[PDB]
């Protein structure tokens, strides 16, 4: 059986071949043990604070909300070591691997951010790290691939199937199935077979825990809503977890709407896909009518996971969180807006969350509302992309 | 289910092992796949395990992965795979036919509906490669309601608790992946007869598996490599298949 | 006269055309006033903490010092908003411009980091910012130029003279001379005419002030030496200022030695140039025998200022600080070493400081020593450069 | 110094203003520069202000910047500029010759040595463009020890304190850059005679500066534009220079 529930309502589970069961059970026991071990908690805290740079700032954006009754804070996960929130849970998961006595790490990555996080954590903590990434994604992420390798990680391109994230995801599970005795599979989002949706939440929840502390300090009350992008669901479950029992605080996840939901070219399975079973879980997925799994499209490379974490599916089903979508052009507009009015260049993944907050403000400019957007990463990595588009349109 | 019981009872009376080849339906296209299958049965296959192509076979090695890509290059879909199974059954009424499925293709249009469609076309068993025993209840129950054997893999990292659940939940055959001991415990817990799987690619391993107490052997990818090597000559492909299968079958005698 | 001394011994001064005197005097009076104004200090602190992400971490590097008796901490200015220490003093200088009622900013930049800092501060604080940069440097810093412009800043290439930093420096002074009534010249290093060497120090000194607090907390005593790269001198004077009266703590500045001091192709005027008068100050400079000013060469683009701040020249003259040089290949080796053993990719400017600490450790591996290197910036911006070299050599 | 006193005393007896053109030594090369200078004096220049090329003329506009780049394209150095000044003085013993220098070129080999070299070649004054009165003491003292006039700019943003220091420290002439008032205060503080500078590029501004009480006018870049426009024809360049200078000089009468 398991120590913790593997389901969030009907979603989640452990849909993996029998041979990987013991690996999962082992990971879950290690995790439950770590969570009660003051020493583990103190070592995690020490690396977050002294290596990664926690707590991150909560920044109030006054120029963007001028002339409206919206006050907007941005949670600055873009200032963590590595430039995204991915760094938090890699540290936690690497420390768990050590705790289980493992000495190698296996990771999958799409845009390359989680790949770089896993290669930095493994360089710091002395683990030998190999990283799988779709050939098509290696091709368009050379800077990320080379950082991984400067950091000592082996990057393995995956040419099977679509040569994108889901294929890297399968290869990583394939490898772990035969090496879990000395290797840990460092999954990069709050999705996949239990226990990963739980572990990743619990290793990202300092996001929301810090935001609550910092918004009470600066405004003396909780936010009306917290808003985050949802690719697999980790940054967002990390911002929402410590608010789930605060019933007045709205939780809004934003999926990429790509060229527009009507086009079909999007990455919004929670609201526009269909439940299926893949990547070790039951959850909403981009899939054909006959059940083949398909790619998610977005202008942002990091919102490419073609399904969503089970805990999101569950919090949508019971109406505690609301999920919306934002298209490429709306995200690009929010990216430009933050650069020019606040001097922060956001990842285009996080620009989806900002664009939705901007729509909340602009659509109802005299509604008084206190909103926090999770700025999951910095957007230095996206400048070429934005340059080219801006160049293809003038 | 019944066809397995009939087959193993017949092999036990001839003191013979089963030899069960695996192939991907529709690889490298439908017509050539129908002919490969006919050849494996003419050559002596006692049962078949048949792959339905799925986009993300996270439980298959490279050989099979490439088999899927060839099948998808040919345009094959699960609805075509089920037309093929109906045809294959109308040709060979007794050979037990097993499917190797991914869970999403079973869950897609409703799990009970998938097993009702299996039953209508004449499938005898289904191994869902990414449903462990822990998650299998809706799969096994639907399988049983439509008289289809749910097959489970008994991994080498198996412990007692698992051997008991595989013995209680499985039917038709147990897919075995301390060889002599696992077998003895499965027998002790009255599990479905064990087929040794994985690695099986020469005659002497077939004889070895029968010697160890298994009911037979399944060759998980060797047939598939023969296809891959012979894509340029369909006639040489059939010839080597037949040759390979007659030799493995001979070893089980 | 002036309120504060414009000299550090014989170095420094106000060597500018008469027409810019009143601008300097004005800036100095504003500054002296700001420094006694609790409100100004509180607004600066608030932006450093909540926008820029201070205090930065002090990270202990245990894998790099293994098997030696050196303990090395790295001061993480690479985690400040913008990826370098330049952000600190731009905030202070922008707030001063506002205090003087100015609404435009003029800045110069070489590698582009100070350009990006000034364009982000001006986007946040509502100032209209134009930036001068040598044509040759615009050419090799397109990503930096485009970030400046996304942030709303006007980037003006400078084609006169060598088309590099010193020429941008002259153009910026030219412009200010005719616009100081509504524009502030936001100089990017601790050099130039008084009061800038003083202002920049005082707006970077939280570096050293935080390092002292954090090293006493973690080790209970002060460092044996603090080590920083020296291009114009700002990151280093910011790390050394709060230690100058702590006589046991060694201060070591590291200038780029380029291809090797013997080649002449370097950027180390403090120790290998000659005192001259240029850029509004008397200080050591790269110059020909007849007194024409020349460029500094380094593999790192940001150590290109061809002179050095006067306060460095003075602290070297009286022996309180020691200055050394590190070549391109030593810096590149330190860059690789930090990536692979600590998971931090440093700017190649800061890799000069690290390479000197690494030499202190390796040359005398049983000497017990506690060293802090100022990691002035992150080195994401240098990956292409390192890639190409590594590619030209295999 | 003496040559200025002699010149202004002579212009005052003819109730005339000085006209003083500026050019960069060696632009566009040495031989052509010697000839431009000869032409400006033949045409009526009462004194000369001569630029020495320096890498980073942070106090010059674009016209002059380009003049330096042409001079450096020709290979000109300060040691060549001083050979040129010696030659120019051996040709024209009374015309006061002013240099417009950057501080680094004066400080380079020692400030007193620079002014001793000026004195030996026959220079009368030096304006150091990036030394304000606040920093000028070593420059002015060395200048005075070698009988060279230190010239200061009196900026439009000048206040009383500055006007008094420029009047006390300057000699030869004051470089003026409430026009009528500045002049009156300079006279009141017995400053060196004022030359109006900047902007001076037509005859009517020369007459205007004399009318306002200045002792004359200096044309800071107009001569330089004439060079730049005529680079392709050295003979047309001399002709327009002569024409331009005779007209400006005529206006001062
Ligand atoms: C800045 C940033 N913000 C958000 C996300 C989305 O992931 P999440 O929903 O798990 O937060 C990503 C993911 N990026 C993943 C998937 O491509 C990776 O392997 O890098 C991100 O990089
Ligand atoms: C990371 C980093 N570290 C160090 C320095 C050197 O400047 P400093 O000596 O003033 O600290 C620079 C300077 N860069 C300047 C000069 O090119 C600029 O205009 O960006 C830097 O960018
Ligand atoms: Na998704
Ligand atoms: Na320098």
């Amino acid at each position: 059986t398991t120590l913790l529930n593997p389901y969030f309502g009907e979603f989640g589970g452990m849909y993996v071949p029998q041979i990987l069961m013991p690996a999962l059970n082992q990971l879950e026991e290690a995790f439950v043990s770590a969570q009660k071990d003051p020493e583990f908690q103190a070592q995690f805290a020490d690396l977050l604070k002294n290596y990664a740079g926690r707590p991150t700032a909560l920044t109030k954006c006054q120029n963007i909300t001028a002339g409206t009754r919206t006050t907007l804070y941005l949670k600055r996960e873009d200032l963590l070591h590595g430039g995204a929130h991915k760094t938090n849970q890699v540290l936690g998961q690497a420390l768990l691997a050590k705790r289980m006595g493992k000495s190698e790490i296996i990771a999958e990555t799409g845009a390359g951010q989680h790949g770089v996080a896993s290669a930095l954590a493994s360089a710091l903590l002395g683990l030998k790290c190999r990283i799988y990434m779709g050939a098509k994604d290696v091709e368009r992420q050379s800077p990320n691939v080379f950082r991984m390798r400067l950091m000592g990680a082996e990057v393995i391109p995956v040419h099977s199937g679509s040569a994108t994230l889901k294929d890297a995801c399968n290869e990583a599970l394939r490898d772990w199935s035969g090496s879990y005795e000395t290797a840990h599979y460092m999954l990069g989002t709050a999705a996949g077979p239990h226990p990963y949706p739980t572990i990743v939440r619990e290793f990202q929840r300092m996001i929301g825990e810090e935001t609550k502390a910092q918004i009470l300090d600066k405004e003396g009350r909780l936010p009306d809503a917290v808003i985050a992008c949802v690719g697999g669901g980790s940054n967002a479950i990390g911002m929402f977890a410590d608010f789930i029992n605060d019933t007045s605080v709205g939780l809004i996840g934003v999926e990429p709407g790509g060229h527009g939901i009507e086009t079909g070219e999007h990455g919004a399975p929670l609201k526009h896909g269909r439940v299926g079973i893949y990547f070790g879980m039951k959850a909403p997925m981009m899939q054909t009518a006959d059940g083949q799994i398909e790619e998610s499209y977005s202008i942002s490379a990091g919102l490419d996971f073609p399904s969503v974490g089970p805990q999101h599916a569950y919090l949508n089903s019971i109406g505690r969180a609301d999920y919306v979508s934002i298209t490429d052009d709306e995200a690009l507009e929010a990216f430009k807006t933050l650069c020019r009015h606040e001097g922060i260049i956001p990842a285009l993944e996080s620009s989806h969350a900002l664009a939705h907050a901007l729509k909340m403000m602009r659509e109802q400019p005299e509604k008084e509302q206190l909103l926090v957007v999770n700025l999951s990463g910095r957007g230095d990595k996206d400048i070429f992309t934005v340059h080219d588009i801006l160049k293809a349109r003038g | 289910m019944e066809r397995y019981e009939n087959l193993f009872a017949q092999l036990n009376d001839r003191r013979e092992g089963a030899f069960v080849p695996f192939v991907t339906l529709g690889d490298p296209g439908i017509e050539q796949s129908l002919k490969i299958i006919d050849t494996l049965i003419d050559a002596g296959a006692d049962a078949l395990e048949l792959g339905v192509p799925f986009s993300d076979p996270l439980a298959d090695g490279p050989t099979i992965q490439n088999a899927n890509l060839r099948a998808f290059a040919a345009g094959v879909t699960p609805a075509q795979c089920f037309e093929m199974l109906a045809l294959i059954r109308e040709k060979h009424p007794t050979i037990p036919i097993g499917l190797l499925m991914y869970a999403n293709l079973v869950f897609n249009n409703g799990i009970d509906a998938f097993y009702a469609r299996c039953e209508q076309v004449g499938v005898d068993s289904v191994l869902v490669a990414d449903v462990p025993v822990e998650e299998s209840a809706p799969f096994r129950q639907a399988a049983l309601r439509h008289n289809i054997a749910p097959i489970f893999i008994c991994p080498p990292n198996a412990d007692d608790d698992l051997l008991r659940q595989v013995a209680s939940y499985g039917r038709g055959y147990t897919y075995l992946l301390p060889l002599h001991h696992l077998i003895e415990k499965l027998k002790e817990y009255h599990a479905a007869p064990a087929l040794q799987g994985f690695g099986i690619s020469s005659p002497e391993q077939v004889s070895a598996a029968v010697r160890a107490g298994a009911a037979g052997a399944i060759s998980g990818s060797a047939i598939v490599k023969i296809i891959e090597k012979n894509l340029a000559s369909p006639k040489q492909m059939l010839a080597e298949l037949r040759s390979f299968v007659s030799a493995m079958k001979a070893a089980s005698r």
